[PDB]
């Protein structure tokens, strides 16, 4: 298979948008589906036409309490190297 | 270093892994670069489109929402920042092209220009253009009234300013 | 019982410490790899010379360990600004940048201690489950127009009601949470009620 | 004559000036070459790789 | 004889390939900083009002 990142030697073209699993390049990806080895463009996401018009309005009737976690990496291991011994 | 020829390659095992080295670093620094990209551009989880009737209280998107008609179905403006900006050594394409891309700029002004800020904390809610506009006035501190009663007003000045990062582009 | 972000610290310093080790075992173009064999075989005025390529060669090791070092660690040192702003931001106050502090608004953080790092756990509110209804800017009555305090006037079809805009709460539209403001003739979208 | 390389070469569509014998590019690589013989200049193009 | 011509060679290019990865690596912490700018940027003033 021919991509604009090079030639790809043992794996099949489908023609299904998924999410990225390997990045080949270009706008292709690869991944291990159903047993083999499959090479797909990658999708940006599911499509959404908003109801908009001049005169109406969404307004929520409920919520969810969401926690969610960062991490951040702040500090790392100090070393020192005798420049003489080395 | 050697560029094909056994002799010289034999001289440079003697120098240890220095170039192995060399090849991490930049790779390291390829692999980043993709995502930076990731990182500004995809900010939303659903491709959202604006619909076919856009009437958005008098201000005109026109210049900077997506054309059919142009390549890679970039906006007006998008066209013209794209016009105005061997042995050993490759250039790797990035992993999102520029289609890709333009699809996710997109994705964020039809967000914005039809649902205000909802989309980027949660599901997208529309509202009316003008209201929403209110409502950023509101933030600002000046009172609605103010925005309903020079509405024609705002929107002429909002199309004529965009009018003009156009000529001096 | 997700920390990848911290392994690769440890990780590529693990990496540089084992390349600037592994380098001691070149030649540099010099008989041998060891010093103790030039010392031993040769006398002090050729010894010199193949002491010197070793000497050149690993010099240039060490300087290579102490550039990416000098690099990385600016790029930690981002890092730990970027974690002492986020602990006076999220968990001594609430924020108002969106996405600063986690995606919805932000109410809480707490933080959590990591080995090299910092975890925060975001507490956000998320709304859910909305319903569509027909707006108005403004309400016209008795020649003039209303406009909401802090709100949204909206209909179920055949009432008109205030409401918060982020929780449906639906009121009744009186003089208490309205004011006004001029003639129901210049507003485009007035409704009478 | 001298010019000693590897690659490929293909026929051309420049044109030297009679004294000319081999051209050059921008970081000064050799990209072309007149045959002794033939008087015809010739591209060269780097074997791939990759 | 070679052998010391070619090592004089072989010296200057690899100082020439490591001054080259060493001024890439300092001109992308700076093009990191630039993105992390805009993606902040993208958070608060077109998904927000700053
Ligand atoms: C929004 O503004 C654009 C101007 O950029 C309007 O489109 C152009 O209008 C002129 C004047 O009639 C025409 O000659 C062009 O053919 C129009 N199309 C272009 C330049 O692509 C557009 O009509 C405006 N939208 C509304 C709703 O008025
Ligand atoms: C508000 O009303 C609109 C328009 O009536 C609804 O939009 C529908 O969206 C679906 C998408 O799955 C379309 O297939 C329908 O044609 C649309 N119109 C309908 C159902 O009348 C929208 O779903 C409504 N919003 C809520 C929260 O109920
Ligand atoms: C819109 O809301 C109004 C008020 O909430 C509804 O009118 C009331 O409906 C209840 C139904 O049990 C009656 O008992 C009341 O007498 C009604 N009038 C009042 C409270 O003043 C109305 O039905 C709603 N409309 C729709 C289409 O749901
Ligand atoms: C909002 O949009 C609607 C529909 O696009 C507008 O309703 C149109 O109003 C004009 C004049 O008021 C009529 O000539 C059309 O026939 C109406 N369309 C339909 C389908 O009935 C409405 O005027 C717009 N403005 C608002 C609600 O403020
Ligand atoms: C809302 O009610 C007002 C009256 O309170 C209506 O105003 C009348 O409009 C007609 C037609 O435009 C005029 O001929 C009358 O002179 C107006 N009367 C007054 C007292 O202003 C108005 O048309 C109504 N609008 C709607 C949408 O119901
Ligand atoms: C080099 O010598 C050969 C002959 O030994 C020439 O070849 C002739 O070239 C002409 C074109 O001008 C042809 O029409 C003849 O058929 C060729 N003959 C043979 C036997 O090959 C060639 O032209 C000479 N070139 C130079 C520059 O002297
Ligand atoms: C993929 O879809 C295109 C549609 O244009 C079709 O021409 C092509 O044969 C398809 N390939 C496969 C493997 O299904």
């Amino acid at each position: 298979f021919q991509t604009r990142a090079g030639c790809l030697i043992g794996a099949e073209h489908v023609n299904n948008s998924y999410e990225c699993d390997i990045p080949i390049g270009a706008g292709i990806c690869a991944s291990y589906q159903t047993q083999s080895i499959i090479a797909y463009t990658m999708s940006l996401g599911a499509e959404n036409s908003v109801a908009y018009s001049n005169n109406s309005i969404a307004i929520p009737t409920n919520f969810t309490i969401s926690v969610t976690t960062e991490i951040l990496p702040v500090s790392m291991t100090k070393t020192s190297v005798d420049c003489t011994m080395y | 270093i050697c560029g094909d020829s056994t002799e010289c390659s034999n001289l440079l095992l003697q120098y240890g892994s220095f170039c192995t080295q060399l090849n991490r670093a930049l790779t390291g620094i390829a692999v980043e670069q993709d995502k930076n990209t990731q990182e500004v551009f995809a900010q939303v989880k659903q491709i959202y489109k604006t619909p076919p009737i856009k009437d958005f209280g008098g201000f005109n998107f026109s210049q900077i929402l997506p054309d059919p008609s142009k390549p890679s179905k970039r906006s007006f403006i998008e066209d013209l920042l794209f016009n105005k900006v061997f042995n050993g050594l490759t250039v790797l394409p990035p992993l999102l092209t520029d289609e890709m891309i333009a699809q996710y700029t997109s994705a964020l002004l039809a967000g914005t220009i039809t649902s205000g800020w909802t989309f980027g904390a949660g599901a997208a809610l529309q509202i009316p253009f003008a209201m929403q506009m209110a409502y950023r006035f509101n933030g600002i501190g000046v009172t609605q009234n103010v925005l309903y009663e020079n509405q024609k007003l705002i929107a002429n000045q909002f199309n004529s300013a965009i009018g003009k990062i156009q000529d001096s582009l | 019982s997700a920390l990848g972000k911290l392994q690769d610290v440890v990780n590529q310093n693990a990496q540089a410490l084992n390349t600037l080790v592994k380098q001691l075992s070149s030649n540099f173009g010099a008989i041998s790899s060891v010093l103790n064999d030039i010392l031993s075989r040769l006398d002090p005025p050729e010894a010199e010379v193949q002491i010197d390529r070793l000497i050149t060669g690993r010099l240039q090791s060490l300087q290579t360990y102490v550039t990416q070092q000098l690099i990385r660690a600016a790029e930690i040192r981002a890092s730990a600004n970027l974690a002492a702003t986020k602990m006076s931001e999220c968990v001594l106050g609430q924020s108002k940048r969106v996405d600063f502090c986690g995606k919805g608004y932000h109410l809480m953080s707490f933080p959590q201690s990591a080995p090299h790092g910092v975890v925060f756990l975001h507490v956000t509110y998320v709304p859910a489950q909305e319903k569509n209804f027909t707006t108005a800017p403004a309400i016209c009555h008795d020649g003039k127009a209303h406009f909401p305090r802090e709100g949204v006037f909206v209909s179920n079809g055949t009432h008109w009601f205030v409401t918060q805009r982020n929780f449906y709460e639906p009121q009744i539209i009186t003089t208490d949470n309205t004011f006004v403001s001029g003639n129901c003739d210049v507003v485009i979208g007035i409704v009478n009620n | 004559n001298g010019l000693t390389g590897t690659g490929v070469l293909t026929e051309s569509n420049k044109k030297f000036l009679p004294f000319q014998q081999f051209g050059r590019d921008i970081a000064d690589t050799t990209d072309a070459v007149r045959d002794p013989q033939t008087l015809e200049i010739l591209d060269i193009t780097p074997c791939s790789f990759g």
